[PDB]
RNA sequence: CGUGGAGGUCAGUGACGAAGCCUAGACCGUAAGGUCGGGUCGAACGGCCUCUAGUGCAGAUCUUGGUGGUAGUAGCA
RNA sequence: AUAUUGGCGAGAGACCGAUAGCGAACAAGUACAGUGAUGGAAAGAUGAAAAGAACUUUGAAAAGAGAGUGAAAAAGUACGUGAAAUUGUUGAAAGGGAAGGGCAUUUGAUCAGACAUGGUGUUUUGUGCCCUCUGCUCCUUGUGGGUAGGGGAAUCUCGCAU
């Protein structure tokens, strides 16, 4: 398989080539056949989020405020094929750091406080992407006809944001919230001028203590409509979310603005992240963009990450489902992605390309980088002879 | 420090424990190289060894002055342990590599041991003389 | 049958001793007259240590530690409703420590709200010095800005040196892995880098496990290939947890009893 | 009866006893008002009996009618005690109309009690405490002892500095 | 509950009957279930154990290693898994005594009397 | 609360006679039996008997010097018949409860405003 | 007040360490003794209402086992 | 129908738990003693698995030292826990032909000694189980309980957060 491994450190992409068994960590196992350096641009301008376009195209994002398109490219070095990556179009300065260190006057901790991307997706064979900030701007980056990045407009959201999904299941829409900020849906125009708040959350009733439940949600996955008679004036969004409280929430808009079932996972309100969408079978059930394709919250089944060293397995009501290699991961997991439905993509703060199989909750690949891992990507899984 | 240090230990030893007892404190606290000239000494009666706890019926000698005691003997199967124990300490010692000439003996212990006979364990522990030291204004 | 069984093996001991060692004596008379026949001996017989079966950038230098551009201000702190042998420890941290100052705690200010200060203040790192009961037991070293954050555990501290206002030479020990390098990398930025060579004095950091032991001492230089050094300051082990990562925000590493059960590995 | 009840618990069993080493008893049985045991002060023996209790943040004030000494199921009728304070006290007392005075000021005195057991929040929004009790199991205690003992004499400290002296003034001459 | 007077609840004549057991008795003491998919083909829980077949180990140190029995050693109520051994410090190679109800069977070796023992369980070859 | 001061009237242990002098007569308190001794005769000099006057003043008995009478919990039910009475008595966590549950009570009687007599035990930082 | 076992109960305690053993450690009980901290340990155990008895030791030129002073003494013909 | 401390074979116990229980839980009517008839003990527990300490080194041997296995050798075929008498070493204290004890105190050594932090009365706001609009549901007597969708603070301390 073929992956490309988002570095920190060096500020870069690290890139794996290599088959299933293959192990760094054991010196008598399979090794992996190339890694490749490419683009290291320092810790300064590290790559927060990317998007895998075609064959011989990838958008990239990066913390300095560029967002560049890049051109894959393989050619030969037993016969393996390696890629080459430069740098055609750049649209730069999309960061507002002045707005994010003027809020938080102590939120919860952080000292520096740095503005990142928290998405990189596309609208729609269609040329056109999004690109949210911390700080509450959305970029409506365009490719042009040139084969070269132009910003169409420049959006303004409440800040501060952690989490930003679109919805692709016709049946354009998304959503997004974060610190002390609920969870809002916004209709953009086709034009891309004009955004308009359609609906806001509502906080839970309080806990025993009457305390206020606490407000971070950290990522949002949609469902397909709920079906049945469709009430005037109520939309029709079916959708769950993680928080940074260990709530699991769950909103039918049908039913409410208040979400109708909010689940803690884990006890002593852990903090969590990372809503990824799997099934027990290992099967591919979601969109391009990960949203469940479903009118029932029972099927679903959830992947999310803990801050101490775990990976947890979460169904629709809340029971856990077990851990995702418990013994192998020993620092945190800045990343997890549901790649095909069949495999997962993780490396954190361990420094640690892992690869595990969604069916067996076995570990395939173990790849060791030297550099924290913030983002990965599968290219394809075809074996190399 | 375990590290400035080594230890020779022997077991279920056929000694006389009211012996061992009076040689092992007679050579407490003494430089290696000093000591084993010593026990040379006390074999071939040119030194004797100071009992003071176990020590009735023997003959006073002129050469227990040494020591501010009227009685000494000479005896020789408990010293041949003892030396035996010392020549494997020196050697434990430089099996871990320290400085034979700094050499002394720190701790040397002797007690009973199971039942007639009348067996002792001995163990001595063999330490470094460090001193090797300077300043400056 | 434990009086068959003692007497049995007793004997069996003891006739393995002499077989042993009368093997052995034949095996002294033999190198007595070649010398070439014990040299295959150790090359097949080996001694087998631990050591020997151990189970196996230049912007984040600057970025996450300090380096020698400023002189780094250590903001020494102690956890709330500390006694005697904690300012008592913080003051052999007092001596070691470049420029620190001692923060008296006073309930409250969370944690986000000291970074608040010592960022007005303008401090480097922060270090907190906790107790459980009348021993010391636990040190934790953050750096300020973006927070490298470094937890210990003191279970030794034993006191003849006295020593002089020369700022001591540091040294560093078996560091292979990267996570041990990354705290290496703490103790070379935390400690002064100054080095004044005379006033003779030396800072160990000596890792042979997991555990780390500092050191302080007096070396002598004699001409004959050889060096004397006596024993000053602290007695010392420590034992690494968590890397917090951010402030106190995330993890890298945070020690489980879970390791152990390998008798090897050494992070 | 009642009296047989009481008797029969006050000796010969009331398999929720806590005899204290003050000589005091204390009847676990959750609906009663003092958390001792004595005659009408526990619900077994006593048939008329209040009482205020919490399930979650609520503090409801139970109450068991003699009525329903047939029926354990719905013994204990109960009523939600608003959340303020002082029309609290009042709400206690328009139940308590024509009781004992013993529940009357008894259930206002275990309402006051846990009220100011609600200063678990107090404790728990200025929590952000950097401590957290650790366990010290045994195990530990000698993985974490025997093997410093083993470091240190694997270790060689002095030889290491010796060495890495020499090797360092020999290259920095 | 015990409703047979012609069977024993005593804990002394049980632990006897057990330690000073025939071979033949050990045969069925050392007996190890089969996996989900043998279960789903033969239609049969557990069998007495043999050489020439295969086995995973479910419980213990060796937890998920799989192999195929090199001996059964009925005496020490063990079994030895080959490619299951513990390296003494000479370079040497020991078995681990493992227990066959903490083994799962993966690959049986059928013979004659094994088939007719399926056949009599109520299995289905 | 505010309590009397409490008066102790024999501080020292009520040892045995020849206690001390020999080793295998224990330091228990057992009454001397016969008629020649000079303990049981209460001679000038000797030591000091058990007697009812010693008795503690029933106000003031049973309390700990922080005013609390003492008492023995296994868990947080237990702990919570305590609820009416923080004032006067404490919590004494026993002996036998392990570290893993000793925080939760712990937790639970800081909130209640119980007076834990021995917290810090089994549990470090 | 305490010990071995029995019935009942505490949805008791307990490998996150039961029982035992120590401890220049602390508290309670006039006391018999009870409770707790620390250290050592490795698998069961305790409070409460009752039952039952091979139930509580300083002695008996007590029985058994172990260990001293005598003593490196008399002694080894 | 009745007897039964033997034999053969079971089922049990408010029994004993290794100085007990048969003399014997183990090379027990054995070792051994007596001319002989006979008399007749002591002695259980490494671990989960021997993984029973390879290999280097000290000694003719007896035992040690490095090093390692194991969760633990702080479990070593002297092997679970390891008490007291008693013995050595080290440290502290005392000692002019007696010590130990009781009452009281000094000095020396030493251990305790709050993850205690508020309470009350006003004032910004912001939320909710609060006001208000619309409900739904369990049951027993009014003095009920649980639980949704919206709105709203310009009234309201009713509670909790700042």
């Amino acid at each position: 398989m073929r992956l490309l491994v988002s570095c920190v450190d060096s500020g870069s992409i690290k890139e794996v080539l290599c088959n299933i068994g293959t192990d760094t960590s054991v010196q008598s196992a399979l090794q992996p056949f190339h890694v490749a350096p490419h683009l290291a641009e320092g810790l300064k301008a590290y790559v927060d989020r990317m998007w895998v376009i075609s064959e011989d195209e990838a958008i990239l994002a990066r913390n300095s405020g560029v967002v560049e398109l890049v051109k894959i490219s393989k050619h030969l070095k037993p016969k393996f094929d390696i890629s080459e990556f430069e740098i055609t179009s750049s649209v730069s300065d999309l960061f507002d750091d002045a707005k994010l260190e003027s809020l938080s006057s102590k939120s919860v901790k952080r000292t520096k406080l740095v503005d990142g991307f928290v998405t990189l997706c596309p609208i729609k064979s269609n040329n056109t992407f999004v690109a949210a900030t911390k700080s509450g701007l959305l970029h409506i980056i365009k490719k042009g006809e040139d084969k070269k990045l132009i910003k169409l407009a420049s959006l303004g959201l409440k800040a501060p944001v952690e989490f930003l999904q679109l919805y692709d299941l016709e049946d354009y829409i998304f959503a997004y919230g974060g610190e002390e900020n609920l969870i809002k849906l916004v209709e953009i125009d086709s034009s891309f001028q004009s955004l308009k708040q359609i609906w806001e959350a509502k906080n839970v009733k309080n806990d025993r203590l009457d305390m206020r439940v606490p407000v971070w949600p950290m990522a949002l996955r949609f469902l397909e409509p709920s079906p049945g008679k469709t009430e005037k004036g109520k939309l029709n969004y079916q959708f769950a979310a993680i928080t940074r409280w260990s709530h699991l929430t769950k909103y039918s808009t049908q039913h409410g603005r208040k979400p109708f079932a909010q689940i803690d996972l884990l006890p002593n309100r852990e903090p969590l992240s990372q809503m990824e969408v799997f099934d027990a079978k290992g099967e591919n059930v979601v969109s391009s963009l990960g949203n469940f394709q479903s009118e029932t919250f029972n099927e679903l089944n959830v992947i999310t990450t803990d801050y101490k060293k775990n990976v947890f397995k979460f169904d629709g009501n809340g029971r856990m489902l077990g851990k995702v290699g418990r013994d192998d991961i020993t620092g945190s997991s800045t990343y997890i992605h549901v790649h095909d439905g069949k495999y997962l993509l993780q490396g954190g703060l361990d420094r640690y390309v892992r690869i595990f199989d969604i069916k067996t909750n076995k570990m395939l690949v173990k790849v060791y980088v030297g550099s924290r891992i913030n983002f990965i990507v599968m290219l394809d899984d075809v074996e190399i002879e | 420090n375990p590290a400035k240090s080594a230890s020779a230990r022997g077991s279920y030893l056929r000694v006389s424990f009211k012996n061992t007892r009076e040689t092992a404190q007679a050579i407490n606290g003494w430089e290696l190289t000093k000591a084993q000239k010593y026990l040379e000494q006390v074999l071939d009666h040119q030194r004797a060894i100071p009992f003071r706890r176990f020590n009735s019926s023997i003959g006073r000698t002129a050469q227990g002055k040494e020591f501010g005691v009227t009685k000494a003997r000479w005896p020789a199967k408990s010293v041949k342990f003892v030396q035996g124990l010392l020549q494997n300490a020196a050697a434990n010692a430089e099996a871990k590599g320290l400085d034979a000439t700094k050499l002394y003996v720190s701790h040397i212990q002797v007690n009973q041991a199971p039942k007639e006979s009348s067996p002792s364990h001995i163990e001595l522990v063999v330490t470094e003389k460090e001193e090797a030291v300077a300043k400056a204004a | 049958n434990k009086l068959k069984r003692q007497e049995i093996f007793a004997d069996i001991k003891h006739e393995k001793n002499k077989e042993r060692h009368t093997m052995r004596r034949k095996r002294a008379k033999e190198e007595r007259e070649n010398p070439e026949l014990r040299e295959q001996r150790l090359k097949e017989n080996v001694t087998q240590t631990i050591e020997n079966t151990r189970v196996y950038e230049d912007d984040l230098m600057r970025y996450f530690n300090s380096n020698s551009n400023e002189p780094p201000k250590i903001f020494l702190t102690t956890n709330v409703n500390a006694k005697k042998s904690a300012y008592e420890f913080a003051n052999i941290l007092i001596e070691i420590l470049p420029n620190v100052t001692f923060v008296k705690r006073k309930f409250g200010y969370k944690l986000k709200e000291i970074s608040d200060i010592c960022i007005k203040r303008n401090f480097t790192d922060i270090v907190i010095i906790n107790e459980d009961k009348k021993k010391v037991t636990g040190l934790t070293f953050i750096h300020l800005p973006e927070g490298p954050t470094f937890y210990f555990k003191l279970s030794s501290f034993v006191e003849h040196g006295r020593p002089t206002s020369h700022i001591p030479e540091l040294i560093l020990n078996n560091f292979q892995t990267r996570l041990g390098q990354t705290v290496g990398r703490l103790f070379q930025s935390i400690l002064p880098q100054n080095p004044d060579i005379e006033g003779r004095q030396v800072i160990t950091l000596h890792n042979q496990r997991d555990y780390i032991f500092f050191r302080r001492h007096r070396y002598v230089f004699k001409d004959n290939e050889r060096v004397g050094l006596q024993e000053l300051g602290p007695q010392f082990t420590l034992k690494l947890k968590r890397l917090q990562r951010g402030i106190k925000e995330e993890t890298e590493w945070e020690h489980k009893p879970e390791m152990d059960k390998e008798k090897k590995k050494f992070y | 009866s009642d009296e047989i009840v009481w008797q029969v618990i006050n000796q010969s069993f009331c398999s929720h006893r806590i005899k204290a080493p003050n000589g005091q008893n204390f009847c676990r049985n959750e609906y009663n008002v003092t958390g001792l045991c004595t005659r009408q002060s526990c619900p077994l023996a006593n048939s008329k009996y209040a009482t205020v209790k919490c399930d979650n943040g609520k503090l409801y004030l139970y109450m068991k009618t003699p009525e329903r000494a047939h029926t354990p199921a719905k013994l204990w009728e109960r009523i939600k005690l608003s959340k303020n304070y002082t029309k609290a006290l009042q709400q206690i007392d328009e139940h308590l109309l024509h009781w004992s005075k013993f529940f009357r000021h008894k259930c206002k005195q275990r309402f006051t009690k846990l009220t100011q057991v609600m200063i678990t929040e107090r404790r728990l929004a200025l929590r952000e405490e950097e401590r957290h009790y650790v366990g010290v199991a045994p195990k530990v205690k000698r993985r974490e002892q025997n093997r410093e003992r083993k470091a240190l004499v694997a270790a060689k400290i002095e030889k290491a500095i010796e060495k890495e002296l020499m090797d360092r003034l020999k290259s920095g001459a | 509950a015990k409703q047979s007077l012609d069977v024993s609840s005593d804990r002394r004549k049980a632990r006897k009957a057990y330690f000073t057991a025939p071979s033949s008795q050990r045969r069925v003491l050392l007996s190890a279930p089969l996996s989900k998919e043998l279960r789903a083909q033969y239609g049969i829980k557990a069998l007495p154990i043999r050489r020439d077949d295969e086995v995973l180990v479910v419980r213990g140190s060796k937890k998920g290693q799989e192999g195929k029995i090199s001996s059964v050693y009925r005496l020490k109520f063990a079994v030895q898994v080959d490619k299951v051994t513990k390296e003494k410090v000479n370079g040497a190679s020991v078995p681990i005594n493992l227990h066959p109800s903490k083994l799962v069977i993966t690959k049986l070796h059928l013979d004659k009397d094994r088939k007719a023992l399926i056949q009599r369980k109520g299995g289905k070859l | 609360l505010p309590h009397p001061k409490i008066v102790k009237k024999h501080t020292k242990k009520f040892k045995r006679h020849h206690s001390d002098r020999y080793h295998r007569v224990a330091e228990n308190w057992r009454k001397q039996k016969g008629i020649d001794s000079v303990v049981r005769r209460r001679f000038r000099g000797n030591i000091s008997q058990p007697k009812i006057g010693y008795g503690s003043n029933k106000k003031t008995k049973f309390l700990s010097p922080s005013g609390h009478k003492t008492f023995l919990v296994a868990n947080v039910k237990d702990l919570e018949t305590l609820t009416m009475h923080t004032k006067t008595y404490a919590a004494e966590i026993a002996h036998n409860i392990s570290a893993k549950n000793r925080v939760v009570i712990l937790a639970r009687a800081k909130a209640l405003g119980i007076k834990v007599t021995n917290p810090k035990g089994r549990l470090a930082l």
